[PDB]
This record gives structure tokens, C-alpha cells and sequence, in this order.
């Protein structure tokens, strides 16, 4: 089908900029009835999302009037003059033209601060947890900036990618930060079969992961 | 004050079929088509399909023809969509939307959520400093809150006097139970030297816990 190419993922801004964001069809969505039915959302944290903008320019009932759309061919984009508080949320496009229709995979318009890099913390299964026979790690990256973050487990110097869990935060209201949980669960019998574990952070704020780590004899 | 209205959560098992409502108000139902879109977690929005209430007409996303079942009842205003033999992959938000030259008006959503799990009250794991490290100026402390079913659990840090410093780690559905965790950062002239807990509590199961943190090991 078509595929709608949307940028930026993530569109950092200072309130009262201006923002732009692009989507791009795999293919013309001019309808043989003549209309061209592309059109933007923004959906709010917890929210349904809402219509912006219907039929590439035009500008849907209630909706600010900062809020604009242009476009032609594969080349559509929504425009806010002064990126204002009740903006943030993420924006999508849609195609309403080809069976299905399809959506871009959003963009992430947000507040820009200054880069911050992860405080990292690395936890042992608890006693009370290998009682019962499991055994989860936990590494903790907290008050990090830009949201971009890769987790990387190491088992006796292994990588390790099975098992593991990752959660997010939204954007902290006051910090501008982000943070995220990462846990790695195995068995109390594979826990007890290794020493070292470790959870390393690559972040734009190294060009190097900022490693934490323990040994499992020593804790 | 065009408004749909759709059913309320679902929590179904594995091989089911569940169906969803959306009751269209504010406008003539015959006239504009009900779209179904599936917002599942890491994967963006996919539309499902479309139906014209009235008129016999529908279009179907080709992999949800066998799987989804689109009806629509003029004289009640109320669209149907039936998914059958649910899996995990269908646990997601699933919106109905007016359709016809933009989707200009979505439902609230309906979370399903597919599990073979009894509701079970989560086992509450402290994240504590040990393994012999020295603690910095600031302690980072956390509670894994693993395996409970439904979803929505609350962690309070001793009764809400953080000013926070508390990070809420968004739960994740893996295998049919749901994860969470719960950060906190204290000064080390806090603790240990005085009490932190995290209290936990599970509304479906009608249980709380409290756990206080204590070192996992010399520090
Ligand atoms: O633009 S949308 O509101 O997503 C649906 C448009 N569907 C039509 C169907 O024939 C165009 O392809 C117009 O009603």
C-alpha cells in the first residue's frame, strides 16, 4: 500500500517557535474525483487524536488559526507559526485516498533543553524475588536529555537481548527530562550460573556508554 | 456536536471474540462512514476498515478480512466491529472515527486486553543500593511491582512527600501480566538513616502493599 513517510520522529522546540513537519506518500493521492484526501492529527498523551488540518490546506473547524497545510505530488507539510503549550502531543498524517489508508508513524513535537546525560542505576534481584525462583535486574537511566537512549545487558561480558524489558517516561513536566526503566528477567538457576551483569547507556551526551555493574558473589 | 461513544474496556481470553460499540450522536448516521483503527503499543496506527452505515458498503484492510467484522444499525446509530479468535497481538486501543473527507471526529477508544490470567495482585520487589558500592550524595531507591493482572496499580512514596524526584515507569503487558516500576531519588542524610516505603496498591485485587527499603547487602 502507501506508505506515509513523516519527519522529524522527534521535533524538539522552545515555545513560540516555529515548527515544520513533513509527509511524504509513496505515491500521488490525488482521488479520480479530483479531491486530494490527505490530512493531520495531533493525539495528546491519553487522548484520542484530533483533526488539524483535512484535505492537505484546510483548516478544520475550532482548530488554531497558527495551524497550516501545503503541499502537492509526495511533498505535504503542516506548518505552526509559534509552537504554543496545548501544541505538544504527537503529530500524525493520513491518506483517505487508496484502500487502506495509512498513517505516518508520527512526530513527537516536544520541548528543547539542554542535553542531560542519564543517572545510572543498576539493581540485584531481590532477596524476596530468588525466594520464589525468579530473578530480574534492574537498571534505572533517569533524567536524561534528548529521549534517545539505547540499553545494552552484558551477562560475564555477553550481550544479552532476550528477557528484557524496557519502559519509558513522557517528558517531565518541569525538568524537560526524560528517564527509563530497564529490566532483565531470567531464572534464579541462569542468575546463579554468572557473575557479572551490567547495564550500559549510549546517549548523544557519550561517545563512549556510560556502564554500570555488579557481581553477583559480591552482592 | 458530532460525538461517538464507544463501549468500555475489555479484558478477554486468548480464542475469543469480543465486540466493540461506537455510538454515533450530533449528526446524520447514514451519511458518513465509521472507521476502525488499531493503535497498538510500538507500532503507531493501522486502520482495520471502514463501513457506510445503511448501504451495505464496507472496506476491509485485506489482512483483517476473516478477523474483523464491521455492522452497523441504523436505527440505534451504533456501529459494531466483532475481532474473533483474539491473541496477544490484538491487545491495543481501538477507535472508531467518523470518515468521509478526513477522519474529523474520533471515539474515546476501547482498550482489549487478551490474557489467559486470573486477576493477581502484584509481588512488590525493593530496588535498593548493596554489592558493597558507596552511596553519592544522592540515593536512588525504586520498587519493581511484577506480574499483576489487570492493569492499573498505584506506587505512593511514603504518603506523597517527595516534592518529586519520584519517576513512574509505564507498565508493560508481557505474556499476559503486567510490569511496572517506581523510582525515587533521596538525599543520603535521609537514608538509610530514615524510613522510605513504597506502597502499592492494586485496586482490582483489593490488596496494598508496603515495602520499606532497606541496603541489599554493605554498603
Ligand atoms: O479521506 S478519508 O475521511 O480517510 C476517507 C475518504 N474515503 C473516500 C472514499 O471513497 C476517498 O477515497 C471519500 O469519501
Amino acid at each position: 500500500e502507501l506508505v506515509m513517510t513523516q519527519s522529524p520522529l522527534s521535533l524538539p522546540v522552545s515555545l513560540g517557535d516555529q515548527a515544520s513537519i513533513s509527509c511524504r506518500p509513496s505515491q500521488s493521492l490525488v482521488h479520480s474525483n479530483g479531491n486530494t484526501y490527505l490530512h493531520w492529527y495531533l493525539q495528546k498523551p491519553g487522548q484520542s487524536p484530533k483533526l488539524l488540518i483535512y484535505r492537505v490546506s484546510n483548516r478544520f473547524s475550532g482548530v488554531p488559526d497558527r495551524f497550516s497545510g501545503s503541499g502537492s505530488g509526495t511533498a505535504f507539510t503542516l506548518k505552526i507559526s509559534r509552537v504554543e503549550a496545548e501544541d505538544l502531543g504527537v503529530y500524525f498524517c493520513s491518506q483517505g485516498t487508496h484502500v487502506p489508508y495509512t498513517f505516518g508513524g508520527g512526530t513527537k513535537l516536544e520541548l528543547k533543553r539542554a542535553d542531560a546525560a542519564p543517572t545510572v542505576s543498576i539493581f540485584p534481584p531481590s532477596s524476596e524475588q530468588l525466594t520464589s525462583g525468579g530473578a530480574s535486574v534492574v537498571c534505572f537511566l533517569n533524567n536524561f536529555y534528548p529521549k534517545d537512549i539505547n540499553v545494552k545487558w552484558k551477562i560475564d561480558g555477553s550481550e544479552r537481548q532476550n528477557g528484557v524489558l524496557n519502559s519509558w517516561t513522557d517528558q517531565d513536566s518541569k525538568d524537560s527530562t526524560y528517564s527509563m526503566s530497564s529490566t532483565l528477567t531470567l531464572t534464579k538457576d541462569e542468575y546463579e550460573r554468572h557473575n557479572s551483569y551490567t547495564c550500559e547507556a549510549t546517549h548523544k551526551t557519550s561517545t563512549s556508554p556510560i556502564v554500570k555493574s555488579f557481581n553477583r558473589n559480591e552482592c | 456536536r458530532v460525538q461517538l461513544l464507544e463501549s468500555g474496556a475489555e479484558l478477554m481470553k486468548p480464542g475469543a471474540s469480543v465486540q466493540i460499540s461506537c455510538k454515533a450522536t450530533g449528526y446524520t448516521f447514514s451519511f458518513y462512514w465509521i472507521e476502525w483503527v488499531k493503535e497498538r503499543p510500538g507500532h503507531g496506527l493501522e486502520w482495520i476498515g471502514e463501513i457506510l452505515p445503511g448501504s451495505g458498503r464496507t472496506n476491509y484492510r485485506e489482512k483483517f478480512k476473516g478477523k474483523a467484522t464491521f455492522t452497523a444499525d441504523t436505527s440505534s446509530n451504533t456501529a459494531y466491529m466483532q475481532l474473533s479468535s483474539l491473541t496477544s497481538e490484538d491487545s491495543a486501543v481501538y477507535y472508531c472515527t467518523r470518515g468521509y473527507s478526513s477522519m474529523d471526529y474520533w471515539g474515546q477508544g476501547t482498550s482489549v486486553t487478551v490474557s489467559a490470567a486470573k486477576t493477581t495482585p502484584p509481588s512488590v520487589y525493593p530496588l535498593a543500593p548493596g554489592c558493597g558500592d558507596t552511596t553519592g550524595s544522592s540515593v536512588t531507591l525504586g520498587c519493581l511491582v511484577k506480574g499483576y493482572f489487570p492493569e492499573s496499580v498505584t506506587v505512593t512514596w511514603n504518603s506523597g512527600s517527595l516534592s518529586s524526584s519520584v519517576h513512574t515507569f509505564p507498565a508493560l503487558l508481557q505474556s499476559g501480566l503486567y510490569t511496572m516500576s517506581s523510582s525515587v531519588t533521596v538525599p543520603s542524610s535521609t537514608w538509610p538513616s530514615q524510613t522510605v516505603t513504597c506502597s502499592v496498591a492494586h485496586p482490582a485485587s483489593s490488596t496494598t502493599v508496603d515495602k520499606k527499603l532497606e541496603p541489599s547487602g554493605p554498603i
